[PDB]
């Protein structure tokens, strides 16, 4: 089926690519997924929370985890402010960990909503993932963003402001395919 | 029986020099390392004269002559691949012959320089041969940062060990969670003696009370706190001089040191006087305040007044490491 | 018990197969999302077909990123020619003569080999993957295909037992990455 408001947020962290390390102390690169793995996992023990509780764990893309908030239903749109309190959420651990690791990760975020066709596919071991063009630009709003921020688009940037958030314009990005757009970002 | 140990410790806590220590005692090239050697050298007096009017107040040579052998050292530091001359030596050792090149090294805490100092220098004579040839002091006194982590696989007693250095720096703490997976104990390093000398990080931050938040985080880690670390009080000989001496007290730089008294329990080696006494065991309690609050009996902390460059006292000390690595069944 | 189970296992000898329809975004600003989210589920579920046929495992699903390894679980010494027949299957698989898909899609097949790490991260909502800076390079391969020629990297070749007949692909000079490592790129004809 189709939803008609669906909050998805990205949580990547260029910050992996680099530390990923394939050497002979690091069991060849697993060491340092072991503690990706550290990451991920702490990064679920969000979703069994009361604040979260409407919160839904897409997916993971590699060094990428992939939320969304609003697919248990038909205000209408306070998720959003949810979802960002979750982006909240998600540094509030990823930081400790550091705290632990002596790293220094950085998350970069890229909350929207709209229509996202949600449903399964594949032959073998169906998956559950969101398609549609809101989530285009949910993506390509993190792919583009900044460390420690959230970038928001137009109209997400007003919502927010409703709840108690100020924003603060970006500029211009140039969403593929739905051309130059203008995002902002959630002030800190 | 295979056992691996991952040493932490500060900057410049003297990590590598016991892993040296022990290849030197459970593992001819002696003649690719001699490089190394006289790059210390050089750093180490360039270094002093470097600070010398940088210093407030200033610190100005004894036999004026020398200010021209200031501007030789002065005119080479940045200087790439140095062929190494007899002119160096020769400058080089006057002005180290020169007493206001020490004073300015009596106060080489008020500006970063490494530890080999006084050693080299005071051998610019056999340095500079052209068959000088580095002993196995000399190979352990030869400064060099580690960057990144590197496997020793050594064998005692047909029971294998398995020695990780890492990086002591600040920047290069971003790769010990790559060992910290079963590992037997962590050997932790700390300069007793630093306790006078802010950090090469960022040159504010003491070394000591850095080393102390240092194993305060490993300690109290995540992943940790289930390992037993055995704390390395290192460069107990330093620590000594500096204390013996007293050009510069303890508790003007950790005050807390003022209310101290000495230890009950306390095995005082050989003469060694009370003044020393009293402070190794301090600089002791400050990293037992940490390994007594957590752990929760689930890792205890074995410390071990050392000297890395003792490949005699190194061997003890790695023996009651082998010893809690076998009695605690680790 | 100190750091959580993380179920991962390496594999050492394997080949890994990335296909992206290119030019999908253009599909799109045409098609309903529905006829979409249809024409994707459509190619994805003969995908999964021509996938176990020719002896492979698909991993995961990116949008329009269907990424299927070979050699897995179980190990196969023909992880060579199994994504190389992937990519033979997955040509003809857009077959747009029975598929009115719009608007001319083409896959961009980057096949490579070498050593992985796969499993599950995370404790929740696991999803099968490949980890290993060769599958991060079989990607840009991905990333490098020419119409849908299948990149195989030398590493792939060393591998095929110079079965098949591959061509200069120049890789490097198409992505970054590629040259980066200056990795021989080729192309299957
Ligand atoms: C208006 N677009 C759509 C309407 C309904 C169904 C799909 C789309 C669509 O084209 O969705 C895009 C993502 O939302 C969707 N998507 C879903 N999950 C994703 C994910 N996790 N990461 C990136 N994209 C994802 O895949 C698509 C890929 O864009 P990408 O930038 O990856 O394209 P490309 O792979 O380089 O393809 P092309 O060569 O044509 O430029
Ligand atoms: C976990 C460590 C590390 C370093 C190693 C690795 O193999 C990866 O997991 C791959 C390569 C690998 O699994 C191939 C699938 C995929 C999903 C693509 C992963 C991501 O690119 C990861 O990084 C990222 O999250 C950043 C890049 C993601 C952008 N890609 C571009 C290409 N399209 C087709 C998909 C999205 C990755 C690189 O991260
Ligand atoms: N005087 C004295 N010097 C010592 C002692 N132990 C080590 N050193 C000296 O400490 C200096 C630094 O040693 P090193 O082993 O490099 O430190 P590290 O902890 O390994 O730090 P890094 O090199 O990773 S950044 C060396 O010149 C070494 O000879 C000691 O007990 N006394
Ligand atoms: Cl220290
Ligand atoms: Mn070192
Ligand atoms: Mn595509
Ligand atoms: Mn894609």
């Amino acid at each position: 089926q189709s939803y008609d408001c669906v909050c998805v947020m990205f949580a990547s962290i260029p910050d992996f690519k680099e530390f990923y390390t394939e050497s002979d102390v690091n069991k060849e690169g697993l060491e340092c997924l072991r503690l990706l793995n550290e990451i991920i996992a702490d990064f679920d023990d969000l979703l069994s929370k009361p604040k979260f509780s409407g919160v839904e764990k897409i997916k993971t893309i590699g060094s990428t985890y992939m939320a969304a908030t609003g697919l248990s239903a038909i205000r209408q749109y306070m998720h959003i402010g949810t979802m960002v309190e979750f982006a909240y959420a998600l540094v509030g651990k990823l930081d400790a960990i550091n705290k632990h690791s002596f790293n220094d990760f950085k998350l970069r975020v890229g909350i929207n909503h709209g229509p996202v066709i949600a449903g399964v596919i594949g032959a073998q071991k169906p998956q559950y993932d969101i398609w549609g063009n809101t989530v285009n630009v949910a993506s390509r709003m993190d792919s583009t963003g900044v460390l420690d921020k959230i970038q928001v688009t137009e109209e997400t940037s007003l919502i927010l402001q409703t709840l108690g958030y100020t924003c603060t314009c970006r500029g211009i990005i140039n969403v593929k395919g739905k051309g130059d757009l203008k995002t902002y970002f959630v002030n800190t | 029986a295979t056992h691996r140990l991952l040493l932490l410790g500060a900057g410049e806590s003297g990590k590598s020099t016991i892993v040296k220590q022990m290849r030197i005692l459970h593992v001819g090239e002696k003649a690719t390392k001699v490089q190394d050697i006289k790059n210390n050298l050089k750093e180490a007096i360039e270094t002093i004269v470097a600070a010398m009017s940088n210093l407030v107040p200033p610190v100005e040579l004894a036999n004026p002559e020398n200010q021209f052998r200031v501007d030789y050292i002065l005119s080479v530091m940045n200087v790439p691949d140095f062929d190494f001359p007899p002119e160096f030596y020769e400058h080089a050792k006057a002005l180290w012959e020169d007493e206001g090149v020490r004073a300015c090294y009596e106060r080489s805490n008020e500006y970063q320089l490494i530890d080999c100092a006084q050693y080299f220098l005071d051998k610019i004579d056999v340095i500079k041969q052209d068959d000088y040839v580095p002993s196995d002091q000399d190979l352990l006194r030869c400064r060099v940062l580690t960057s990144g982590i590197f496997e020793t696989k050594f064998q005692v007693d047909k029971v294998n060990f398995h020695m990780f250095d890492v990086g002591g720096q600040r920047d290069e703490r971003r790769k010990w969670i790559q060992c910290f997976n079963d590992v037997t104990a962590i050997i932790f390093v700390v300069a007793s003696s630093s306790y006078n000398m802010v950090i090469r990080e960022d040159n504010q931050t003491n070394r000591l009370q850095e080393a102390l938040n240092l194993f305060k985080s490993i300690w109290n880690n995540r992943w940790l706190r289930t390992i037993s670390v055995i704390l390395f009080l290192n460069k107990q000989d330093l620590l000594a001089e500096k204390v013996l001496a007293g050009k510069s007290k303890i508790e003007d730089y950790f005050p807390e040191f003022a209310r101290y008294t000495t230890p009950e329990d306390a095995t005082p080696e050989p003469g060694e006087d009370p003044r020393v006494t009293r402070a190794k065991y301090f600089i002791r309690d400050e990293f037992l305040r940490i390994s007594t609050a957590s752990g929760d009996g689930r890792h205890y902390c074995y410390p071990h007044f050392t000297c890395a460059v003792d490949t005699e006292n190194i061997r003890r000390v790695f023996n009651d490491c082998r010893d809690i690595i076998q009695r605690m069944h680790l | 018990m100190m750091f959580h189970k993380i179920y991962i296992q390496k594999h050492d000898n394997v080949s890994i197969l990335f296909a992206d329809i290119e030019g999908f975004t253009s599909l799109a600003s045409q098609c309903t999302a529905q006829e979409l989210v249809m024409t994707l589920n459509e190619l994805f579920a003969r995908f999964d077909k021509l996938a176990a046929e020719n002896h492979c495992l698909r991993i995961k699903i990116l949008g329009d990123c269907y990424y299927c390894v070979s050699g897995l679980p179980e190990a196969r010494a023909d992880h060579a020619h199994c994504c190389v027949e992937m990519g033979m299957d997955m040509i003809e698989a857009i077959s747009l003569v029975r598929e009115m898909t719009g608007v001319n899609v083409n896959m961009r097949v980057g096949i490579h080999s070498g050593r992985v790490h796969c499993g599950v991260l995370g404790l929740r909502k696991w999803q099968f993957d490949v980890w290993s800076n060769d599958v991060t390079l079989a990607n840009h391969m991905e990333a490098g295909g020419k119409a849908g020629r299948i990149h195989i990297t030398k590493a792939t070749l060393s591998y095929l037992n110079g079965d098949y007949e591959v061509e200069p692909g120049c890789g490097g000079e198409r992505n970054a990455y590629l040259k980066e490592h200056s990795i021989e790129t080729f192309l299957i004809l």
